[PDB]
């Protein structure tokens, strides 16, 4: 996916967000 | 499965499985013996062989699950070992649910021999689902039928609490309350 | 952290979680330790199936799903989203306090709407109210369907109608009854678009106004919306959603070329036009709730620890399944001074708030007034408080309606049945000679005792 919201970390924190309704 | 609840004090381990059944193995065979009598006929797929790559689903998602991503391993490796092109299986519809989940990303076929859920009919959802069992629409207005057949209209309701006994029973509810059928009490089960 | 967006459907989320999963993959790349997400219940039940797998935890924040709570098919799910079987309480206790009996109910065909409006329809058949309709929607629904459950609407002389279902879900529907204008209905709305943006909109109000919707006790995130204008497409370098949220927000293409000095508060968009932090609050404790179990692990002591002989696991080197057993021992303190305590299924318990959606004098937008609450804290029967003159029934009317099948059997008068319909639908059928009906709604009618015989109106007796 190439949307998507990352930043490094020690410990990775997933999420699921709906940014577009469908 | 075991009925070995985890607290999670250790690594959680795998599963073990219980209670062998010889039909599930009857009708592993079953396939077995179809893509045999396939590889074995000069007049369906000549020059070729068909593989196959069985798994025990346990009547459980995760093993089904473990064993779809060992069979979506080359497709997800595309989009993040040989390929199975079409999976036959499974048999429960929650079951079936999960892995045409996972299967409908790489829009690998999966034709089910025993999810008759009506939830499974959703295209949209499920775009690489078929099914040589019918769909229980019918088999819930049957039961309807045969209410009215013998004329009761005071019956009770027992469903499986999966993606097979809620749909069936609620089609049956509103069948049963179009011919007049009063339905006493309605329960969900399950073997945990 | 490693954010995706999951576009309200389960294709997207499931890839999302195979990246998630990606090195647990490998064993059966970052090692994600726990997700948050997803909204739709069905997104959540697809990504839980898999992350269970791996024992990795999920925490969503929207997913309020009955069928999530079964903790065996889903080993690693939380929420800070209070489940649906009270919310479908709420709405049986709703339509006995207006006392209606024939109402009708309309379910996204989903793992949301579904369980819920069953949970719905236990408690109405065991409150004695009779459910005329019963009808499946989808946001993905053929034009037939969507006429078909209009129809039904319009053949039907139910005025209240209850919807579990998502604004997504349930907009081609309400689209449709627009168009006919059906004006006249109550619609009693659960929490997922009682607050909708794409259902409460202003050319709707004919249709969907005065309805009352249920909403989650709203939080308090001091700082987030001075956070959230400091978004910027290229200040914002992580977020890979900002781009095309200027670009939706401002018309523009980094359309005229964006300018990248635009104000935020010049455009009117649901990013900052909130009035509380309900979902958003909910992702907060989400993270939050992530966060102490993690400093939890941080805090062990060798004697005294979750693990096997009270071992403890290292933070540098912890694992998912280690997280996910310290959020099933979670007991944290929020910013509001709650305390936060997953429950055996991983449920928050939570407040609801009963809102009307009235229109609004100035901006003629549709305002959600908080008319009353549900106290789940409490004894069945004293949860529910609605002020009911703060309602305005269809958004003008200040009369409560009617919605029962047949009027009220006046006394001197039985009920009478009419076969191949429900018992809420009777006839009044006049008491016989020397039978009187005291009462508003008798069943039968009383016989008078020796010496007394009915009056001329059948109600009482002389002597
Ligand atoms: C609609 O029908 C309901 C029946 O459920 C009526 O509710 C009853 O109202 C009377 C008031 O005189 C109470 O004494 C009963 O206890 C109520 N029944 C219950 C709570 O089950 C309601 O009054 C009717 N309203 C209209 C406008 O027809
Ligand atoms: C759920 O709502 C009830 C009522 O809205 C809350 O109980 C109230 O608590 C405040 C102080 O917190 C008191 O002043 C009120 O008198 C209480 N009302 C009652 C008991 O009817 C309850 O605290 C809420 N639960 C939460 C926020 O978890
Ligand atoms: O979809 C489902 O869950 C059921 C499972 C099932 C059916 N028939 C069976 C016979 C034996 C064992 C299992 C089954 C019908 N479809
Ligand atoms: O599980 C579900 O489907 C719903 C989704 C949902 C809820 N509240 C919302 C507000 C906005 C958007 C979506 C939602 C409640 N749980
Ligand atoms: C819709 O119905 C309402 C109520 O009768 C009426 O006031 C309004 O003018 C109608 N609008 C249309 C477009 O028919
Ligand atoms: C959570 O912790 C508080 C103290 O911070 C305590 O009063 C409360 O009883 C705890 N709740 C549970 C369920 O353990
Ligand atoms: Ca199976
Ligand atoms: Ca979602
Ligand atoms: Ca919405
Ligand atoms: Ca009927």
């Amino acid at each position: 996916p190439d949307q998507r919201a990352q930043k490094k970390g020690d410990i990775i924190l997933g999420g699921l967000f709906p940014i577009h309704f469908g | 499965v075991a009925a070995k609840d985890q607290d999670l004090k250790s690594r959680p381990e795998s599963v073990e499985c219980i209670r062998y059944n010889f039909r599930g193995f009857r009708w592993l065979q079953a396939m077995i013996f179809a893509i045999e009598e396939i590889n074995s006929s000069p007049a369906l797929l000549p020059n070729l062989t068909l593989g196959y790559r069985i798994f025990d689903t346990c009547n459980t998602v995760s093993k089904a699950l473990e064993a779809t991503l060992s069979f979506v391993a080359q497709n997800k490796i595309d989009s993040l070992i040989p390929s199975t092109i079409a999976v036959v299986g499974a048999t429960g519809s929650g079951v079936s649910t999960a892995v045409a989940n996972l299967l409908g990303l790489f829009y690998i076929p999966q034709v089910s021999y025993a999810s008759s859920s009506r939830l499974l009919s959703n295209k949209n959802q499920f775009k690489s689902f078929l099914r040589t069992i019918p769909n229980d629409e019918h088999q819930a207005t049957a039961m309807a039928d045969i209410i009215e057949y013998f004329r009761w209209n005071w019956v009770g309701t027992i469903a499986a609490d999966d993606d097979y006994g809620r749909p069936g029973i609620e089609k049956f509810r509103e069948e049963a309350e179009e011919r007049d059928i009063c339905i006493d009490f309605s329960e969900l089960i399950s073997q945990y | 952290y490693r954010i995706f967006d999951t576009c309200n459907t389960v294709s997207k989320a499931l890839e999302a979680t195979l990246s998630f999963v990606a090195q647990n993959k490998i064993d059966s790349i970052p090692s994600t330790i726990a997700v948050v997400g997803a909204t739709g219940s069905g997104v959540s039940t697809a990504v839980a199936n898999l992350l269970g797998l791996f024992y990795i935890p999920q925490v969503s924040y929207a997913s309020s799903s009955r069928l999530l709570s079964n903790k065996n098919q889903f080993k690693s799910f939380l929420r800070t989203i209070p489940n649906d079987e009270h919310q479908a309480t709420a709405m049986a206790d709703i339509i006995e306090y207006f006392r209606w009996n024939w109402v009708g109910t309309i379910a996204a065909d989903d793992d949301y709407g579904r369980p819920g409006i069953e949970k719905f329809r236990e408690e109405a058949e065991e409150r004695d109210i009779c459910i005329d309709f019963s009808e499946l929607i989808s946001q993905y629904s053929d034009e037939e369907e969507i006429q078909h459950v209009v129809e039904v609407i319009q053949n039907s002389t139910a005025k209240v109608i209850v919807v579990f279902s998502s604004g997504p879900d349930l907009e081609p529907l309400i689209k449709e009854i627009v168009r006919r204008n059906i004006t006249g209905k109550i619609w009693l709305a659960s929490e997922a678009w009682a607050s909708s943006s794409l259902i409460a909109m202003p050319q709707y109000f004919h249709v969907v106004g005065g309805t009352i919707g249920f909403a989650l006790k709203a939080g308090q995130i001091p700082g987030f919306r001075e956070f959230l204008k400091k978004v910027h497409p290229r200040k914002s370098v992580h977020n890979g959603f900002a781009k095309e949220f200027w670009e939706e927000t401002f018309n523009c293409h980094l359309r005229p070329l964006c300018t990248g000095d635009e104000n935020i508060s010049s455009v009117e968009t649901p990013y900052i036009d909130y009035t509380h932090l309900r979902i958003s609050y909910n992702v907060y404790l989400a993270v939050y709730s992530i966060a102490h179990a993690l400093q939890d692990i941080y805090t062990c002591l060798p004697g005294r620890g979750l693990f096997t002989n009270g071992s403890c696991a290292d933070i540098k080197k912890v694992e998912a399944w280690q997280v996910l057993k310290h959020l099933r021992h979670l007991n944290f303190t929020n910013n509001m001074g709650e305390q936060v305590t997953f429950d055996e299924c991983g449920d928050l318990v939570g407040n609801y708030s009963i809102i009307n959606w009235h229109l609004s004098p100035e901006d003629g937008s549709i305002v959600f007034k908080e008319v009353g609450y549900y106290n789940v804290y409490a004894k069945k029967g004293e949860r529910l408080f609605i002020n009911e003159e703060k309602i305005l029934w269809s958004g003008f009317s200040r009369e409560v309606p009617f919605s029962n099948c047949s009027r009220d059997c006046l006394a001197g008068t039985r009920k009478g049945i009419i076969e191949g319909e429900p018992t809420c639908c009777f006839e009044c059928v006049e008491c016989p000679d020397g039978e009187y009906s005291d009462e508003t709604d008798a069943s039968a009618c009383n016989k008078c005792p020796d010496d007394f015989w009915s009056n001329e109106n059948h109600t009482s007796c002389i002597a």
